[PDB]
DNA sequence: ATTGTCATGGAATTTCGC
DNA sequence: ATTGTCATGGAATTTCGC
DNA sequence: GCGAAATTCCATGACAGTAGTTAGTTGGTTTTCACCACAGGGAGAACCTGGAC
DNA sequence: GTCCAGGTTCTCCCTGTGGTGAAAACCAACTAA
């Protein structure tokens, strides 16, 4: 027995300090604070958030429901590549509205300026993908091809194409539409050029192909203020309003200007980390999100620990179904209570 | 090759409310026989709904209408409802 | 809506002149008792599986083809009204 | 990678007559171009009871003439036992049966 | 709305397309599936059971920034609830109305 | 407050869609009154409208008089299961003149009224305790 | 003739012990 | 064993005229 | 004055309608093949019943 | 009632069928978009 100044209140015995919390803990679910003022009707005794913290990380009904109010931190903007060829970012667009039996359409953005090539084809299985790349492979080899972890790019099929072009296939993590940079940008530039030319006609979008990858490839960067056209050749083809200020110059020497135009380019900004940011630490509980969660089911799956951290950003994790799935952090949570 | 068929699953429905009895292989025959043509009835008479309502869509509402046509009276009052135990029990779950 | 002692609406005649569309000459006076039995068996087998065509569509009207294509069920087609 | 323990939807539902099987019979058998995911569950069970409805009437002949498994007379003689049975499958022949056991009464001797 | 004109209920409604406008009722739509959530796992969602649960285990979690029940601001005192107040017992209901 | 519920049905009605008994709940200080009509006087049917009011109201002690379903077996399985002892006053006096004839009097219409015949009830100004039972219920005035 | 929100865990803050 | 982005219009900024 | 304990603060995320469908892969289920422990019938006889009278 | 004929039951030996245990094959379910 205690006595308080909001009344006569309770000091239960040490043997009774688990069980008086879970009975409270249990009647609503809640987290550290919502528990705490039912224990401050009846009891009271010092340390009490000590054996309230010491309940949840055993409530496996509350671990895997309850959001993470920690954002993750600055994101990251990777550095452009020095030359032409070296990153695509692809992906399908699609299902459009038909035409011509055409509904995907793959979409390879050059990582160097932001050149777009387009490929249509009529569903996105694996060779619809293969022969659109014959196309493209014919120009150049690249390096690196980035993508997401799609349906059609992950088959062991693809990765066999793959291997004989010397293409480094890289992927993205699951479920982070995000990491595609360029191709997520370029695929609203593609759905706000063919949306300006079809208002107000049947959406025969298949004539329009040759136009956006001629379109797009000459709008000026506004924060770059050159062609797309020009940082990948380095002169204008014969289209309507074309450069003559390269005209003055010799083409066998201005090869090595444009070398130093590629390396004068912007670079963006990174954001000022907010203060509810965390970091991951390799041995810290964290918990991935369920990648498509029925309706009345858990958010998040049951904790794992974080095996090697790669960039503040990106971490292998130790799945339950024993996984080294690599996600990002704007997957995770940080486990609550540890 | 393979010859798909539901022998096995007459064993799993035999074990159920007469788990000390056998059964012989021509008479599994007309049980296998019995779920072929009962299929048929029921999905080329949930089929024939789907053109009269011009629905591409086999849902399992149609399935229930193409259960109370064919089985008569009494059948038809239990295996509706044996049905809707067996979905309701599936959608809860998943 | 409920209107009864219409299994009796089948009249002593009516069942006389279909008996002689049938080639039937001489009749008994207890078939009169037997055919409004066999009658309201062929419509508890007709009405039965019109009506489940009818509530399926979620209509409230049983249409012309869909007695048809609870005829069609039976083995027994009518043609003229459609389907 | 791995994945997922696969759970079968047939032990999802409670039953024991596939969902898998029935819900490609629904989809190579030309019936309609959509195939709802719960149509071959409510199909399958469908399949079930009156599988099991034979069989339980099966399992009564064999053991009151004293058998261990079910032969084709059994279910000659469970159904056109039962009433309801017969009824749907009035039109219907079953292979190495004969039939019921029937006098007119009238045949009786004098 | 003529059923919400014979009781006196004002209806209004939000502007469309904005589901933000609806305050709490998207809020609590979160609770509800985040303790039917909880309840529910490791069964099949049965949770047609678990409803005159929900308006009494949410009905008397604290509001952790308020540190009242539900129960408090709209009634007063406490329910035969486990874990209730015995510290408004010390008081006269006649004069904490105006409290 | 939730301190005593003195709980009695009032009938036989005439029925209205199946219902005969309505369950009348008198609060231990305040007086508010909750309407749950039931089936049947049996322990099933007044639970289920009694598991309506446990979301809402829980008593501390159960009390009321000697019935066959306010006084029963599985009744106090449930009781305590939730951990209610066993063991305003002119709502008593409604039970046996006012709301039974209120509710003989209109065929089937009675049951149509029930929140009508409810919420007249919880705003009637008593003299005793100087306050209305939804103001005391509420804490609004 | 309408408008976010609010549970929740580091983390900062205040109490306060003597 | 991987990571946003980038077109776009007020609006602030710089040029610069004489 | 240091440390520990009770408390307050605040930035964030998720709820919005949610069902699908496709493509590719994997794990488990199923069909099939080889098998033997057995159930029922066939055979003989002992017991049996009713129709012939 | 009475005698016998064809049947039914009981037992013993024998066979064929079935229920199962093990590999292969294929489809169903899960995952990412
Ligand atoms: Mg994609």
């Amino acid at each position: 027995k205690v006595s308080r100044p909001e009344g006569v209140k309770i000091i239960p015995p040490q043997s009774d300090r688990q069980k008086i919390v879970l009975q409270a803990h249990n009647l609503a679910h809640t987290g550290r604070e919502a528990t705490l003022l039912k224990i401050a009707n009846l009891y009271w005794w010092p340390n009490m958030r000590k054996d309230v913290v010491k309940q949840l990380g055993r409530c496996q009904q509350c671990l895997i429901t309850n959001a993470s109010n920690k954002a993750s931190g600055p994101i990251l903007r990777p550095d452009r590549p020095q030359k032409p060829f070296d990153k695509f970012f692809i992906d399908y667009i699609g299902p459009l509205p038909p035409s011509q039996g055409y509904l995907y359409v793959l979409v390879v953005v050059d990582g160097m300026t932001g050149f777009t090539w387009l490929y249509p084809t009529k569903a996105p299985s694996t060779s619809a993908t293969v022969k659109s790349l014959n196309v493209l492979t014919s120009i150049a080899i690249p390096k690196v091809i980035h993508s997401d972890q799609g349906a059609a790019f992950t088959s062991s099929t693809f990765a066999e194409w793959a291997k004989e072009r010397g293409i480094h296939l890289e992927f993205s993590t699951p479920y982070h539409p995000q990491s595609s940079g360029k191709v997520e940008r370029k695929n609203s530039d593609i759905k706000r050029l063919l949306t300006k030319l079809l208002v107000g006609r049947p959406t025969k979008w298949y004539d329009l192909l040759p136009v956006v990858q001629l379109a797009l490839n000459n709008t000026y960067s506004p924060v770059l203020k050159y062609t797309p056209h020009q940082l990948l050749f380095g002169i204008d083809s014969n289209t309507p309003f074309a450069n003559q200020d390269t005209l003055d110059l010799t083409r066998e020497e201005e090869l090595s200007l444009l070398q130093e135009i590629r390396t004068s380019l912007y670079h963006p900004s990174t954001p000022p980390a907010s203060s509810r940011s965390w970091s991951p630490v390799v041995g810290q509980l964290v918990q991935e999100r369920v990648a498509r969660p029925a309706s009345l089911r858990p958010r998040w799956h049951k904790p794992s620990t974080v095996l090697k951290v790669l960039n503040p950003r990106t971490v292998v994790i130790l799945d339950h179904l024993g996984n080294n799935r690599t996600v990002s952090i704007d997957n995770l949570k940080p486990t609550s209570h540890q | 090759s393979r010859k798909e068929s539901y022998s096995v699953y007459v064993y799993k429905v035999l074990k159920q409310v007469h788990p000390d009895t056998g059964i012989s292989s021509k008479a599994m025959g007309i049980m296998n026989s019995f779920v072929n043509d009962i299929f048929e009835r029921i999905a080329g008479e949930a089929s024939r709904l789907a053109h009269y309502n011009k629905r591409s869509t086999i849902t399992s509402r149609e399935i229930q209408t193409a259960v109370r046509l064919l089985l008569p009276g009494e059948l038809a009052k239990h295996a509706v409802s044996e049905g809707t135990k067996a979905v309701t029990k599936y959608t809860s779950s998943k | 809506k409920v209107l009864r002692d219409n299994i009796q609406g089948i009249t002593k005649p009516a069942i006389r002149r279909l008996a002689r569309r049938g080639g039937v000459k001489r009749i008994s006076g207890l078939i009169y008792e037997e055919t409004r039995g066999v009658l309201k068996v062929f419509l508890e087998n007709v009405i039965r599986d019109a009506v489940t065509y009818t509530e399926h569509a979620k209509r409230k009207t049983v249409t012309a083809m869909d007695v048809v294509y609870a005829l069609k069920r039976q083995g027994r087609t009518l043609y003229g009204f459609g389907g | 990678k791995a994945r997922a323990k696969a759970k079968t939807r047939s032990s999802r539902a409670g039953l024991q007559f596939p969902v898998g099987r029935v819900h490609r019979l629904l989809r190579k058998g030309n019936y309609a171009e959509r195939v709802g995911a719960g149509a071959p569950v409510y199909l399958a069970a469908v399949l079930e009871y009156l599988t099991a409805e034979i069989l339980e009437l099966a399992g009564n002949a064999a053991r009151d003439n004293k058998k261990t498994r079910i032969i084709p007379r059994h279910l000659q003689l469970a159904i056109r036992n039962d009433e309801e049975l017969n009824k749907l499958l009035g039109k219907v022949t079953i292979a190495q049966g004969g039939v019921l056991p029937n006098i007119q009464a009238v045949l009786l001797p004098k």
